[PDB]
């Protein structure tokens, strides 16, 4: 799993903390490196755990068709990855699964490859890298979790799960604003029924 | 249900009454502590030779 | 929202 | 870069009604001068009205057959005569501190926007000359 | 001389348990502090029993 | 009070002032110095919604057919944290951000030779935003407030019903401005309509 | 934004502010000159934010059509004042929006204009010029907003909850009774869809 | 000391320094002079690396078009960072602030020299290749 | 007016003051000369008066320096009224604060003015020099 707590602080990280921090009535503080400060380091954590969280989910803005994954010439293992929040097949069912930090071919029992294999993969990403929706959301279901968990309050619980809805219902309209999705000539089956 | 008490402070020293007879500030064992007013229980002084 | 402790001031000796 | 305090509209000979956009603190610090052949500045209630405290509404509708391509819209505080003098004995009041800041704020942006006065860049790279004669010129070479 | 009577709102934010607040004065005007109080949201997730 | 005086205050400064009175708290002068909690609470909640609010795409906002063009020599196009929303302008969109930079997913590429053409929300000033999107702003910045630094229920009832006025005047500032027809101004039925 | 603060007090803005503060029971004042009374001051800003409010809602006494804003002839810029509570073109699609304190044509992305631009707009308006039906309605919004903000009373929010009703009501019988508004004839396309 | 300074571009540069004193960091403008003038925005184009420098998250140069750099104070007017109200507790920094604010337009005023033709050596009008109009 | 300048070829030291100064810093005095001189305070001139300098050294026109300019130059930087907390607010100080701010505005209306400026007739008065490097 990747370490949050390792790198540069970036000022949407740590505007993420503060807003989390809010959400109990924490004053925001000015850096996320180590003060001795427990709620920070409460609120990142969960601030990470959030955003790997909405990304495992699946969009089409981080869900990626089709990329190669290459296996080490001389071991032939293809690494699968913690950052790899989804992993599956570009059509049909799928056959990768994990076992042992690395890629098996289930119906093969193999997990020996001489070529990349194409994957419909989900990596993980920064919370910086998300949309400004996606980041709100994450941000008001860490806060959420965050009360819950370290504070309790029944009246900040009540507030926070009416903005998290409305939170994923952004990402929602997001979604399919990106995705442009079709179901006459989008679709995968449709699309061929409508030549004439 | 969920209940919780403090002890404020451990100003009691020890006790040899049953527990369900003791007071919240009076412990089983304390050796080589010392009871203070302001401070709660410390090391007793360091013995200087 | 939950009871609060109970303002002991308690004593000490036997009981 | 943009002057605020000076507001210059075309004159179409039938629209009176021409918007303040800058702040004031006395109608008397706005001053409406007509500008064509010659800039004359129109009186107080003679030759014009404060039909809202942000609209001008001229008594007589000025065109170019009248002589005046443009009306112009311009702040001039009052620089020797303040509006607001503390005393001794006075209450500080929120208003009179306001309006101190604010009369001096000003006279200072009135200062910044006197590129109008002069030869100034406008909002393309072109020295500005507003509308009126470099007198004075005289010969060339 | 500018003297003010009456009540003097402030924000403090966050745990009571780590926030000092202090008053600090270097000036030749007088101060008389009356009195002072709080305003926080508090919650438990136990009772006192 | 003398004399007909015509002088602004700044909308930010009212927002806080706004947003501070719907706790019951009284005004500040100022929102500088940097020791005011109240002032960097309240602030930092005025740009938080009012950043999320013009993120949710409106038509005065959303810039349609806007080119971002790359750099000469590294051929990145930076993928600003105030792009709060970015788009095609048709059908499936296609650049995401990867470490700041848009990156074409399809093609799985950070360089572009020429500027790309997207559907993009640029975060704009509290001061840009219509008088009721920045009513809707601070009544929404208010309730957070609320929540987050003053905590009353009661407070959060009236802020709450003041919010879902506060978003359907809003709602119907986007339709008026809009001018939507689904006849003659639909993408698609105008072309049904030839005769 | 304008400043509530600055001009002569009114009979009908001091009537407003002494309205607002019998709300919570406060007495009315004589004047609205700085006396460092707080309530005062706080009843005169929520008079002046639900006066904006209300006003920017759009009414056919307040929403100015076929307006026309003239550019400086030497910078071709329209300013954009906070005062315009609503701006928007006469029909179609609205083109204009605010840019820097500019008109700025979002289509054509350009702030230079060489001629006036027509524009249905809505110009802030002093609560003296407001029709008897909405300062009645401004003073009993601003009385609930100002009872929720300072004193909070239930019994109080309850009242003036109705009283709002009824006063938007009222305002909505003067739109109407204001606007003479018809479908068959006043109608812009059944209108034309009338003549034989 | 000049709230109006110019830096040339180069592609190897991001950083310029801030010498004047701003109150807020929208009373900073930057613009990229070349054939075209370009207003950079706060975030996508710059940003404040530390309190006196500004650092372009793209390098700008003459093959993107603009050969200098300009960063101008422009100190608002309208929009001011004190408002005395009814009833407040008078603090001296507000008093301060707002008297300073009302000096940085005047320091600004008194940097117009920039935006004029200026004067030569012999004494005449220089226009520095600029056209004349109206 | 913040600029003034006096031409005296006979012996003569005093100069009256035009302009109003709020610190004797502000006034600053130079010799127009061949290149111009920029004189110290207690070397060169005393302020026999808050109104007159007294100009040590005659500095006529024997000399190539001829006229000499009183200018006055208000430091931005420096504020002569600082408002501090637990001082008694004086309306002097309260007045003196929003003067020192117009007296810069004050200098800054003939800054601009000197390279060129507008006269009473409402039309951009020059000196008398060519609009040199101009572009069609």
């Amino acid at each position: 799993m990747r370490s949050y707590d390792m790198n540069v602080e970036t000022a949407a990280e740590l505007s993420a903390v503060n807003d989390i921090l809010a959400s109990i009535g924490e004053p925001p503080v000015s850096t996320l490196e180590g003060d001795a400060n427990a709620d920070a380091a409460n609120a990142r954590r969960i601030l990470n755990k959030i955003n790997r969280q909405i990304q495992s989910r699946g969009w089409t803005f981080n869900i990626e068709e089709g990329i190669t994954l290459l296996p080490d010439v001389y071991s032939n293992l293809i690494v699968y990855s913690d950052d790899y929040l989804s992993l599956m097949s570009t059509s049909g069912q799928s056959i990768y699964v994990n076992r042992g930090g690395y890629v098996y071919d289930r119906t093969s029992q193999s997990d020996r490859f001489d070529s990349g294999i194409t994957v419909n993969i989900i990596r993980l990403r920064d919370y910086d890298e998300m949309p400004e929706c996606f980041r709100y959301w994450i941000v008001t279901k860490a806060s959420r979790q965050f009360n819950n968990r370290f504070f309790g309050a029944p009246e900040v619980e009540g507030v926070l799960q009416e903005e998290e809805d409305e939170a994923r219902r952004l990402c929602m309209e997001y979604e399919m604003d990106y995705g442009g999705y079709n179901m006459l000539d989008g679709d995968a089956f449709t699309s061929g029924l409508l030549t004439r | 249900a969920l209940i919780s008490q403090s002890i404020k402070n451990l100003k009691g020293g020890i006790s040899q009454q049953p527990d369900i007879l003791r007071y919240p500030d009076q412990g089983s064992r304390q050796v080589n502590g010392w009871s203070s007013e302001t401070e709660g229980l410390q090391k007793r002084p360091p013995l200087v030779f | 929202k939950k009871s609060l402790s109970v303002a002991r001031s308690s004593g000490g000796g036997i009981n | 870069n943009v002057i605020k305090t000076v507001l210059t509209y075309q004159l179409d000979g039938s629209n009176r009604d021409f918007n303040i956009p800058f702040e004031y603190l006395a109608r008397k610090f706005v001053v409406v001068t007509l500008i064509g052949v010659d800039r004359k500045v129109l009186t107080i209630n003679t030759d014009y009205r404060f039909a809202t405290r942000t609209t001008i509404s001229l008594t007589k509708a000025w065109g170019p057959a009248d002589g005046y391509t443009t009306i112009e819209l311009r702040r001039v505080t009052s620089t020797t005569d303040r509006l607001v003098d503390f005393t001794d004995g006075s209450i500080l009041r929120a208003y009179d501190l306001n309006v101190a800041q604010i009369q001096t704020m000003h006279v200072a942006e009135e200062a910044r926007d006197l590129t109008t006065d002069t030869i100034g860049v406008n909002n393309d790279g072109h020295l500005d000359a507003r509308g009126r004669r470099i007198v004075n010129l005289a010969n060339a070479v | 001389l500018n003297l003010g009577t009456g009540q003097y709102r402030f924000p403090v934010v966050g745990n009571a348990k780590f926030n000092t607040v202090y008053i600090l004065s270097d000036e030749t005007t007088p101060l008389n502090i009356i009195g002072c109080g709080w305003e926080g949201n508090y919650l438990r997730r136990s009772s006192g029993i």
